[PDB]
């Protein structure tokens, strides 16, 4: 089973055939770090970590599973909120802030007891958004509910119809108002393959 | 045919590498004979064995 | 930009082939049976700092394996010589392009992690953090010198330029 | 000596995914 964070914190803080072979998988750790970056509506995110006995390498060991209509609805909410924020309010951040000769900052002394700021959240009026009000900004929403998600592995989902109506209403910016495939006429994959094979160019299509 | 180090008539010392940020050429043809070689007519040929090609090393 | 994005989508749709059947693959399940690895639960920013300092330590070990004393790697991943080189020292400084490629990948990772470290200290707003993360993945080619090390990477930048325009 | 044997066993387990097909 697991282990408390203070041990691995001491391991990384205080620190060769067994040590040299563990550094082979470093870009794999880079990939596992970068695919689990927290969303703009989250403040913190806890992840499991595999680590060597001497602190050689650290992985994130988790696949970022989301529910797709919830994900599109959350990004549409962020889209509306960021449009509102730019029409209301701008200082872009100064890149790389930490200088070349100083080491990266210690987590245990500077972030560990400092409470974070507020995230980016929409208001979610409690009358119309009532099916989605209790779970719309969690990390993995509805994970511990047996009625919607099959279990802790968080693989399958099924919702009710007012929930789908609300998530379709909130995501109206990232979606199209199309109804039928009378659109994309001579502008779909097979017409593009035909223009590829005949070496001609559709107006608006690729070359 | 190839030119030796005796057919140069007046090589000198290699005192300072740089001053003021400007690199100083060491006035001798030692490093050019290390990198390539000369013919009898004074043309220069360069060796071309740089397999790894080390894209940071070429322009430091 | 529309025509180029649609061109890359047509190429990905045309070159699609089903993957080969195989035995199912699990790396960390093999790592867990090894007693040399342990498991814990941490915060994302803490492990994001541990990953970049471990990458700095790995590149520093790869520098000091070949007994090199005249090179210096910054904490923000910049490699500079301390003096003017000689003939043999340039022959002893012949690393592959994979070294500088992993160096620039760790540089990109340290930019992405420290953008969050600056946020959780209360310095910038999340409204400004969302701009800052958007500038990095759009301007990898301007913030890093990673385009010099792989030329096919020129495909990856312009697509991120094209999505820069539309949005 | 044991640690290199452990990493070689893990590498042989990684190569076991395609062992009868590749050779």
């Amino acid at each position: 089973e697991d282990m408390p964070p203070e041990h691995v914190r001491k391991i990384i803080r205080d620190h060769k055939r067994v040590y040299l072979g563990a550094l082979k998988y470093m870009p794999h750790a880079v990939l596992k770090l970068l695919e689990n970056m927290p969303m703009p509506w989250e403040q913190i995110r806890d992840v499991p970590v595999l680590y060597h006995i001497t602190g050689a390498i650290s992985f994130v060991n988790e696949i970022p599973w989301v529910i797709e209509p919830v994900y599109i609805s959350q990004w549409g909410s962020m889209w509306i909120m960021m449009r509102r924020e730019k029409r209301d309010r701008f200082k872009r951040m100064r890149f790389p802030p930490f200088d070349d000769e100083e080491p990266p900052l210690d987590y245990a002394d500077n972030i560990l007891d400092v409470e974070p700021l507020e995230a980016i959240q929409l208001e979610l009026d409690p009358e119309e958004d009532a099916p989605v009000l209790d779970w719309f900004y969690d990390h993995q929403p509805l994970r511990d509910s047996r009625k919607y998600v099959n279990g802790s592995t968080y693989q399958r989902w099924q919702f009710t119809l007012p929930m789908m109506s609300t998530l379709y209403r909130l995501a109206n910016q990232l979606l199209t108002d199309l109804v039928d495939d009378n659109y994309f006429y001579l502008f779909d994959l097979k017409a593009f393959f035909t223009s590829k094979a005949l070496n001609m160019a559709i107006p608006g299509g690729p070359k | 045919d190839i030119l030796a180090s005796e057919d140069v008539e007046g090589q000198e010392a290699a005192t300072l590498p740089s001053e003021g940020g400007v690199r100083i050429t060491p006035f001798n043809l030692q490093e050019e004979m290390e990198e390539g070689h000369f013919d009898a007519d004074g043309n220069y040929f360069l060796n071309r064995d740089a397999q790894i090609r080390d894209s940071w090393l070429d322009n430091i | 930009s529309y025509q180029k994005l649609l061109k890359y989508y047509v190429l990905n749709a045309l070159k699609h082939r089903p993957p080969k059947a195989q035995k199912k693959r699990y790396l960390f399940r093999s790592f867990k049976a090894t007693k040399f690895f342990q498991s814990t639960k941490l915060d994302w920013v803490e492990v994001g700092l541990q990953v970049c300092r471990q990458g700095y330590n790995m590149l520093n070990l790869l520098i000091h394996r070949k007994n090199l004393n005249y090179l210096h790697l910054d904490y923000n991943f910049n490699l500079k010589p301390v003096k003017t080189l000689t003939t043999k020292e340039r022959k002893k400084s012949r690393f592959g392009n994979a070294f500088h490629l992993c160096r620039e990948v760790l540089r990109l990772t340290k930019l992405v992690v420290d953008s969050h470290v600056q946020y959780r200290l209360g310095n910038v707003d999340a409204f400004q953090l969302a701009d800052g993360l958007q500038y990095i993945f759009a301007h990898v080619g301007q913030l890093t010198g990673m385009y010099r090390y792989k030329y096919k990477l020129m495909r990856q930048i312009r697509m991120c330029k094209d999505l820069k325009h539309l949005i | 000596e044991e640690a290199d044997a452990i990493y070689a066993a893990l590498d042989k387990r990684m190569d076991e995914r395609r062992k009868e097909r590749r050779e």
